């Protein structure tokens, strides 16, 4: 039973009108629960039985709908509601929860600016290979990062950590790192990055070659 | 009302630790209680859950055959004994009360299955090319606790540290960027300060273009 | 399929007994026909345990697609102590629901 809930992302601004949708695969009634997280402690329980408020939560907190689709809405959105949001469902056996939604600080839209790191010779003596490519600054935190090496679209083998929302600019910095061993790195030559995101007309691709 | 978690930590494939969950606040006796895990960045999963005199017990096919749950009602205290650990189960498990909805949850507690033994970081330079930008890829450490300044502190304008991952090897990677003036590359030195406690192991390391 | 409809004491409000008087408080359940119901009652005095006054055996019954579970609570004889406040708390596992009721045991012959 599968509950998937949009949109993945919410930009919003103190006092706005935010909304969030969680949609079933199949009818649940009414129970359904929204809980809140914030990033490092646990999460707490809002709203049970889709429209029911928890004791000690604030009554901007609102919850409505039946069967497949639910909605959470905040009347006004406060500094401490910035957060990511829950929805699960008690009616089949297995009691499933929803991807989660952020509501993160509404901000200018940012194109990223891209850094692309070689392996250092010091690592290599190791014989392993690693390399980097930053994007940082950016909003929204929406971004597809694809590596290249030699037209050879690499997947598996990288692995990316985003921030959290910066307190000073409200921008977020993602790390892709490329882990290959020595012999397969002194094979092939370019090694691009590819990154794509809303700030970007088009997508930006950071490369350099091996030797220089 | 609260309810504190305790005994999880660091365990190698097989191995097998306690849980703790006392409760304090209300009657615990009466509700069931649940276990629920969230791996880094991925989302919430219910793992197990218990009746309140631990008659009915169910758990996820992620779970079964291997996790056991239990209680003691006396102590006021939820336990969960992980038997047989595999690389995904690697997460921040918590307890919770349930009733309706998961309305009470624990602190929580960071559970780590991966393979290799306590080891120090290797400290590599990310060495740059209007703003510039610059590293240091600090790879393959077991456990965590990974500090990560510049300039003893005196350069926090600008500085990225991005959270560790946990590679296929079981050892976790991380890198600390960053951005400075252009101008100031040649001048003005950069000095990356890695400290990784569990293996006392201080490391600086000096960027240069 | 694995969800409680709601849990009901009987009598449910108002009840009044004197001194030694013998007391009674069932605990009905609705349920789906998969759910399981572990009862465990909440009950002011010091001087009773749970395996006294809860009942060892069950009752069950079933009806087109609704189950319900039963659970009484007997006590023979009463005090001061008795009085206060009693829960029935019927948990299934992913679910629980508890009901309250307030019971007076006043000082007077039978």
């Amino acid at each position: 039973i599968q509950m998937t809930q949009s949109p993945s992302s919410v930009s919003a601004s103190i006092g706005d009108r935010v909304t969030i949708t969680c949609r079933a695969s199949q009818g649940i009634d009414n129970w359904l629960g929204w809980y809140q997280q914030k990033p490092g402690k646990a999460p707490k329980l809002l709203i049970y039985d889709a429209s029911n408020l928890d004791t000690g939560v604030p009554s901007r907190f609102s919850g409505s709908g039946s069967g497949t689709y639910f909605t959470l809405t905040i009347s006004s959105l406060q500094a401490e509601d910035f957060a990511v949001y829950f929805c699960q469902q008690a009616k089949a056996f297995p009691p499933t929860f929803g991807g989660g939604t952020k509501v993160d600080i509404k901000r200018t839209v940012a194109a990223p600016s891209v850094f692309i790191f070689p392996p250092s010779d010091e690592q290599l003596k190791s014989g392993t290979a690693s390399v980097v490519c930053l994007l940082n600054n950016f909003y929204p935190r929406e971004a597809k990062v694809q590596w290249k090496v030699d037209n050879a679209l690499q997947s598996g083998n990288s692995q990316e950590s985003v921030t959290e929302q910066d307190s000073k600019d409200s921008t977020y910095s993602l790390s892709s790192t490329l882990t290959l061993s020595k012999a397969d790195y002194e094979k092939h030559k370019v090694y691009a990055c590819e990154v794509t995101h809303q700030g970007l007309s088009s997508p930006v691709t950071k490369s350099f070659n091996r030797g220089e | 009302v609260q309810l504190v978690q305790s005994g999880g930590g660091l365990v190698k494939p097989g191995g097998s630790l306690r849980l703790s969950c006392a409760a304090s606040g209300f009657t615990f006796s009466s509700y069931s209680m649940n276990w629920v895990r969230q791996a880094p960045g991925k989302g919430l999963e219910w793992v197990s859950s218990i009746s309140s005199s631990s008659s009915y017990i169910y758990y996820a096919d992620s779970v079964k055959g291997r996790f056991t749950i239990s209680r003691d009602n006396a102590k006021n205290s939820l336990y969960l004994q992980m038997n047989s650990l595999r690389a995904e189960d690697t997460a921040v498990y918590y307890c919770a009360r349930v009733t309706d909805a998961f309305d009470i949850w624990g602190q929580g507690t960071m559970v780590t299955v991966s393979s290799a033994s306590t080891k120090g970081p290797s400290v590599f330079p990310l060495a740059p090319s209007g703003t510039a930008a610059l590293g240091c890829l600090v790879k393959d450490y077991f456990p965590e606790p990974v500090t990560v300044s510049w300039n003893s502190g005196a350069l926090t304008s600008g500085v990225h540290t991005f959270p560790a991952v946990l590679q296929s090897s079981g050892l976790y990677s991380l890198s600390s960027v960053v951005t400075v003036p252009s101008s100031s590359l040649g001048t003005q030195t950069y000095i990356c300060n890695v400290n990784h406690k569990p293996s006392n192991t201080k490391v600086d390391k000096r960027v240069e273009p | 399929g694995y969800r409680i409809y709601d849990v009901v004491l009987s009598p449910s409000h108002g009840i009044e007994l004197s001194v030694g008087e013998k007391l009674v408080l069932n605990c009905t359940a609705r349920t789906e026909l998969n759910v399981g119901i572990d009862f465990n009652w909440e009950y002011p005095s010091s001087k009773h345990q749970h395996k006294k006054l809860v009942n060892r055996d069950l009752k069950t019954q079933s009806g087109s697609e609704m189950k319900k579970f039963l659970s009484t609570l007997t006590i023979d004889g009463v005090t001061r102590s008795d009085q206060g406040l009693y829960t029935c708390a019927a948990s299934s596992g992913l679910m629980t629901k508890k009901n309250s009721t307030f019971v007076r045991v006043h000082e007077k012959p039978f």
